[PDB]
RNA sequence: ACAUACGACCAUACCUAGUGGAAAACUCGGGAUCCCGUCCGCUCUCCCAUAGAUAAGCCACUAAGGGCGGGGUUAGUACUCAGGUCGGUGACGACUGGGGAAUCCCCCGUGUUGUAUGU
RNA sequence: AGGUGUCCUAAGGGGGGCUCAUGGAGAACAGAAAUCUCCAGUAGAACAAAAGGGUAAAAGUCCCCUUGAUUUUGAUUUUCAGUGUGAAUACAAACCAUGAAAGUGUGGCCUAUCGAUCCUUUAGUCCCUCGAAAUUUGAGGCUAGAGGUGCCAGAAAAGUUACCACAGGGAUAACUGGCUUGUGGCGGCCAAGCGUUCAUAGCGACGUCGCUUUUUGAUCCUUCGAUGUCGGCUCUUCCUAUCAUACCGAAGCAGAAUUCGGUAAGCGUUGGAUUGUUCACCCACUAAUAGGGAACGUGAGCUGGGUUUAGACCGUCGUGAGACAG
RNA sequence: AGACUAAUCGAACCAUCUAGUAGCUGGUUACCGCCGAAGUUUCCCUCAGGAUAGCAGUGUCGACCUUCAGUUUUAUGAGGUAAAGCGAAUGAUUAGGGACUCGGGGGCGUUUAGCCUUCAUCCAUUCUCAAACUUUAAAUAUGUAAGAAGCCCUUGUUACUUAACUGAACGUGGGCAUUCGAAUGUAUCGACACUAGUGGGCCAUUUUUGGUAAGCAGAACUGGCGAUGCGGGAUGAACCG
RNA sequence: AGGUUUUGCGCGAGUGUUUGGGUGUAAAACCCGCACGCGUAAUGAAAGUGAACGUAGGUGAGAGCUUCGGCGCAUCAUCGA
């Protein structure tokens, strides 16, 4: 058995059904900043600045800037420690991350939020809560009358 | 069955000092009455620190205790539970109230020659109990040559563990690339 | 004699017996492996914003 | 692997510090000398009984070498090594392929 | 038991039998539960039910010690900054979930309940559905309190 | 066989070296045999002094 | 709204067949001295914008069109996480607390849009 | 299921023009296949080599120019101890290639294609040392390569022992036992077909379900500070899958002699030639001369014919010492 | 005859080197208290042994910092297993139909596109499949984030970058909270030092690979026994509690 | 005997009397000093060279003090000299 860089990357590092040939532009159009989020994903056409496979799928932090790729940095669990790897990759498998979206709008609400608040002399909620059970509510069956249903019978449908 | 991760678990600092001092015993006395009669932070750190071992309690020279007696702190009673060393380099030493573990005969010579004054710790409970106006001063904990053993390994830069220095001494192979490899 | 090849049976327990150590994070990272010209340059941007700053409370006055 | 006879290139010459053209040949290994330390030392130690006192390699398993190209510089004679992959066969300046 | 139900049942305080606590239910709360089901019995107690837990097995957490709610000045000392200054407040505030549950639930150490006065069912590891304990039994957890209190 | 982190030993003891061992018990016995012998040649040089210029 | 140039998504845009196309644009077009390139001015390159034509390119519409895209149905099915001193000789199955697909098949649709200059 | 110890001055680098495998129509020789033309043609071709990814105004193919397969030292990735080695990735110093450029290029589109200390040999400079002081030879240093360890983190290495020895191992074989039952043995279900006629008196294909541990395998759990290893003799008891004997039922049962089956292990199952035998085969008697277990029953019961240490011979093998389940 | 050489012979006896070496066998001496394993990683003429990391103890120290987590929720990535598919590519595979004009062969009334036939091709259908097939595609599990080292405004530094103060990075000054921006827990956070034993494991659920199978051999996750008593399963290392 | 880490002591930029000498109630105790060892300076194979721009630097933390404005130990991360 072997034990090579890309070994069982047969299907990960390939590209999809109907997904082959020219490389849309907009991923050499974006632009990385040091401490940006970053998702990688590896593309099979380009040879050039691959990522290993276990760097596939994850997501890190952009640490350096150059003229064709950035370096990320990532955190590799081995044994009972995490270890801080820092890889360069080139733009073609790296995608800013949609990791910190929700956060990122949040902050921004919740400022709004607050000034509003300040203003209007009423506080508000800032802190999102989890799902609640559902309160007491009445369903009228006017024009809705239940439908009674029984178990049926078994038949065969061969 | 509790099903605790940690159970009996042992503080992992000093309750008493190791040393057998009988002066140094009735330092602690006083000093743990200080410590539960008083509000002040400084009593309990004094207190601690009277436990430390000497490793834990590093020399502070004369000239450390100059760099830190600038910028509006010349008036401050220097405390320092350890040993005030001199320094040779020091040519010219500032006038200053220092109350201290022990002094060497030449810091304490010098200090009391500066037109500065010494004093022992049950000195310093009995003018400052409170520790006020004082400027609590520790030694360098690390510059030590053991310490410069501590952690060898690849890409360390730690000091080994060798008889003797010299071309002869682990400086080939593992250490330049002309012999294999570098570290 | 034959024996066992390998296994990994026990080692997740020992590696969670005192926690997985993640590094902590620090305030200023380490400037290894960034662009050399980008440090080169920060560098000199860093000597003269000390400069700077030192003059504003010595009468320069930003 | 077939490599022509001269090629330019960064010579390191304290003149050039330039790429130059450079006369190519293989690098070969001159013959031992009787005055070098090793061999004094494995002589005095050979000397008197005792029988063979140094191991004598015998597993051979390489069937190659390594080809050195020797490119002397055609300003300042300054000569520079380039070491190559292993290959059975080895000719400079051969005929090339159409 | 598996780390992740392990886990699960550290972060609710039932760290040992018969360890019982009061849980205000969401989503994040209720998938937790719903992960730990073939070790807990759970369901909706009453107002007896909680006044008596409280009354007959309540402790306090002050300064990490479990101590007996057998003053007023203890739930004072230790949630009066909440508006809770009394037991009866402390009941209050468990039983209709009040703003402060999460303080007041924490302070009341977990419950330390005996075996029911009448025994469990015939298998008690199934699930209550099956004619087992384990589960959701809903309104009738409160006879397995009355029994196990 | 080295298993930790050890300055490399090279303690010359691998030639019967107990078979050689000089202790110094005799070194205050000597001390006194010397000063009796100090005291005999002075006694024995007795105007001059115990040395040479 | 239409056209052109440069694009973005990269078939709702592709493929086949038929019908029509204001204005301008685009196109086919004419010539081979010069620049340039070929076996051949086919392509590429240069020169003309006169003439001819929307025949083709291009655009639009059409087709119970192939494909593609979206939805439903398949189906709470297949599968699967956890559970029992559950069933069954077994193969395997049911149940409890959860998650939950994919064909065939049916229905709908056949591009959206940015910058700039124009009609 | 396979691959590697190579191979390439291009099969490396840059640029440009073109579009491949195949199919349908056509054109003298010419046809199934030679060349020419058009139309379809998502790659079904090609890309050194295994396989998997990847590639269409290219990564294929042809053409033009070249040597980025260059110099310097770091950082990082995989295998990982986050050590070597091999590979690999992004950037800096330089000065080069190529395209009008933008840009690309630090060997092979990516994943394999390789090697420490000591020694030796080269390349590098107003470089260092030969320690009483100089010059010239010589030698030794510093930096970078090469000569190789394929058991590939890298000893310098032929056999035999039946004359054998020691420390151990039931971590490990040969004999019992244990699990299993392929194989061996013994049954069942189905029933094409045989049986003059008739599938089922009695046989019985293809298939399929089992049982047994009197075969042999498979495993290595027990025993290697030892459980005496074949057979025979002697002796007791147990099993039934019954050879004979008792009583029954069926026939392709007239009688006779047989055959099949049921209840049945109560009672018996022999004397000899050859062979150590087991097993077997003959001679003969008999109602019959059935099959097995009991640590492959039974060695402080025997015996020692077999296996069989040391002596010895032969054949084949070996240069030989010696080997042989001869 | 490897026979005999003082009961000693495939190299006698005596003394010494010598307490020869042994990764191998055996043994290794009072009590109580607290904590408490490993049979796994990499390298080794390594495979009955070592070193290395891990697991463990002890000693500390640091603000024990308001953080940490074998967990849930929310938001957002990756995957090619289970299943599914083959009137979808590759490959395997069962059956008939419709025509072609011929496409091969063979004929009947010969350049007669005459009229037949037997296969082949094509076509729209059909039965059944894949560890090294796939258009699709779960469950479980997995990366990241959920603020003060944040957010907003203004303008300072540079030798980098841009056509340019225009950007990049690091900042000065000012402001935020009527609320530090999910849940739960915190029955413990971090750093350091020195070192022990271990490096034969075995069993079970689920997923499995080889094998006819095995109380067989080999793996993934988790839990156990080893190291563990107690109630139950009569009897038991692992089962139930 | 040598090495290492951690305890407790003495002195501290020094430290170590006991090779030796003096002395003695005589293997004790007491006293003395030149040298020497280790430390105070590293780096390079070597020839050799050899450590302050700053109040011994800037940034973020940081116990403890504070005149409440900041001063900031140890230590950690970081950019510099
Ligand atoms: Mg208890
Ligand atoms: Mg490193
Ligand atoms: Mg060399
Ligand atoms: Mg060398
Ligand atoms: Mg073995
Ligand atoms: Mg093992
Ligand atoms: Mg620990
Ligand atoms: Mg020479
Ligand atoms: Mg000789
Ligand atoms: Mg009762
Ligand atoms: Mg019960
Ligand atoms: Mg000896
Ligand atoms: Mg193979
Ligand atoms: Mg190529
Ligand atoms: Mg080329
Ligand atoms: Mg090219
Ligand atoms: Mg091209
Ligand atoms: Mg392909
Ligand atoms: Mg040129
Ligand atoms: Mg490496
Ligand atoms: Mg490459
Ligand atoms: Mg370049
Ligand atoms: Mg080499
Ligand atoms: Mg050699
Ligand atoms: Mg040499
Ligand atoms: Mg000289
Ligand atoms: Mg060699
Ligand atoms: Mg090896
Ligand atoms: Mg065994
Ligand atoms: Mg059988
Ligand atoms: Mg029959
Ligand atoms: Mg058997
Ligand atoms: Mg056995
Ligand atoms: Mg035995
Ligand atoms: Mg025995
Ligand atoms: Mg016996
Ligand atoms: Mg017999
Ligand atoms: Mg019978
Ligand atoms: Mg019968
Ligand atoms: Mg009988
Ligand atoms: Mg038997
Ligand atoms: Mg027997
Ligand atoms: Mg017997
Ligand atoms: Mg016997
Ligand atoms: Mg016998
Ligand atoms: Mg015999
Ligand atoms: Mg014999
Ligand atoms: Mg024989
Ligand atoms: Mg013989
Ligand atoms: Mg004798
Ligand atoms: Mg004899
Ligand atoms: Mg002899
Ligand atoms: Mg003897
Ligand atoms: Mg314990
Ligand atoms: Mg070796
Ligand atoms: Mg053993
Ligand atoms: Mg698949
Ligand atoms: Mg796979
Ligand atoms: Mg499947
Ligand atoms: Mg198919
Ligand atoms: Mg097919
Ligand atoms: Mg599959
Ligand atoms: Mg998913
Ligand atoms: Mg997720
Ligand atoms: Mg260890
Ligand atoms: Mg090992
Ligand atoms: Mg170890
Ligand atoms: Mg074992
Ligand atoms: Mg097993
Ligand atoms: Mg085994
Ligand atoms: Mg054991
Ligand atoms: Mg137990
Ligand atoms: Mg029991
Ligand atoms: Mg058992
Ligand atoms: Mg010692
Ligand atoms: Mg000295
Ligand atoms: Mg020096
Ligand atoms: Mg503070």
């Amino acid at each position: 058995h072997a034990a090579g860089l890309r070994s069982g990357t047969r299907y990960a590092f390939s590209r999809g059904f109907r997904k082959h040939g020219q490389i849309p532009l907009s991923t050499y159009l974006r632009t990385y900043r040091v401490g940006d989020i970053v998702d990688i994903k590896v593309n099979g056409a380009v040879q050039k600045g691959m990522p290993h496979k276990f760097y596939h799928g994850k997501t890190g932090v952009v640490y350096n800037v150059t003229k064709s790729a950035v370096g990320v940095i990532v955190y590799k669990r081995v044994k009972h420690r995490y270890i801080e790897k820092r890889i360069n990759v080139r733009i073609e498998h790296v995608k800013p991350s949609r990791s910190r979206e929700d956060f990122l709008r949040r902050v921004k609400e919740n400022a709004e939020l607050k000034k509003k608040a300040k203003a209007e002399g009423v506080p508000v909620q800032l802190k999102r809560q989890p799902a609640m059970p559902r309160e007491a509510h009445t369903v009228s069956i006017a024009d809705n009358k239940p439908v009674t249903l029984a178990p049926v019978a078994y038949e065969t449908t061969i | 069955g509790i099903d605790l991760r940690w159970k009996h678990v042992r503080s992992s600092h000093r309750k008493a000092p190791k040393s057998d001092n009988v002066y140094l015993k009735l330092l602690v006395k006083l000093y743990r009455f200080l410590a539960r009669r008083t509000e002040a932070p400084f009593n309990k750190v004094v207190l601690r620190r009277l436990f430390m071992s000497r490793i834990n309690r590093p020399p502070v020279s004369l000239s450390r205790i100059a760099r830190n007696l600038k910028n509006g702190n010349e008036k401050k009673t220097v405390v320092v539970v350890a040993t005030v060393t001199d320094d040779n380099r020091l040519l010219q030493v500032p006038k200053m109230e220092v109350a201290a573990l022990r002094f060497t005969a030449k810091a304490r010579a010098r200090i009391e020659a500066a037109g500065g004054r010494t004093l022992t710790l049950d000195q310093l409970a009995l003018e400052k109990p409170t520790g006020a106006n004082t400027l609590l001063l520790r030694g360098p904990k690390n510059a030590r040559e053991a310490v410069k053993h501590f952690g060898f390994g690849p890409h360390k830069h730690k000091k080994p563990y060798v008889r003797s220095k010299g071309r002869k001494f682990e400086r080939a192979r593992g250490r330049r690339r002309s012999r294999g490899f570098k570290v | 004699a034959k024996s066992k090849n390998s296994s990994q049976h026990n080692q997740s327990r020992k590696a969670h017996r005192n926690g997985i150590k993640k590094p902590k994070t620090q305030r200023y990272p380490s400037l290894k492996g960034t662009d050399p010209k980008f440090r080169r340059n920060h560098r000199h941007a860093l000597h003269g914003t000390a400069k700077a700053l030192k003059e504003f409370k010595e009468g320069k006055r930003e | 692997v077939n490599v022509p006879k001269t090629r330019k290139t960064f010579c390191k010459g304290k003149d050039c510090q330039k790429h130059t053209l450079h006369k190519v040949t293989q690098y070969k290994a001159g013959k031992a000398s009787a005055f070098a330390q090793g061999k004094r030392r494995y002589d005095r130690k050979q000397s008197g009984y005792g029988g063979q006192t140094k191991p004598v390699f015998h597993k051979k398993a390489k069937t190659t070498k390594k080809i050195v190209l020797r490119l002397e510089c055609s300003v300042c004679k300054t000569k520079k090594q380039l070491p190559l992959k292993r290959c059975k066969h080895f000719e400079l300046g051969g005929d090339k392929k159409t | 038991i598996p780390p992740k139900p392990r886990k699960i049942l550290q972060l609710l305080r039932l760290r040992q039998i018969n360890n019982g606590v009061f849980v205000k239910v969401t989503k994040a709360t209720a998938e937790m539960i719903k992960i730990v089901e073939p070790w807990v019995a759970y369901g909706y107690p009453n107002l007896k039910s909680v006044r008596e837990l409280i009354y007959k097995r309540g402790y306090g957490k002050v300064n990490g010690q479990r101590i007996p709610l057998t003053d007023n000045a203890i739930i004072e000392e230790n949630l009066g900054k909440y508006g809770i200054i009394c037991i009866e407040d402390l009941i209050h505030e468990i039983f209709t979930v009040g703003p402060n549950f999460k303080q007041a639930a924490n302070f009341l150490w977990p419950f330390k309940l005996s075996n029911p006065n009448g025994g469990f069912r015939p298998r008690k590891f199934k699930h209550f559905i099956e004619g087992g304990d384990l589960g959701n039994r809903e309104e009738h957890i409160n006879a397995l309190i009355r029994a196990m209190n | 066989a080295i298993k930790h982190n050890q300055q490399i030993p090279n303690n010359h003891f691998r030639k019967h070296w107990q078979r050689r061992v000089r202790c110094h018990f005799d070194q205050p016995g000597k001390k006194v045999t010397r000063r009796l012998a100090r005291r005999a040649k002075a006694a024995a040089l007795a105007p001059r002094p115990v040395d040479k210029l």
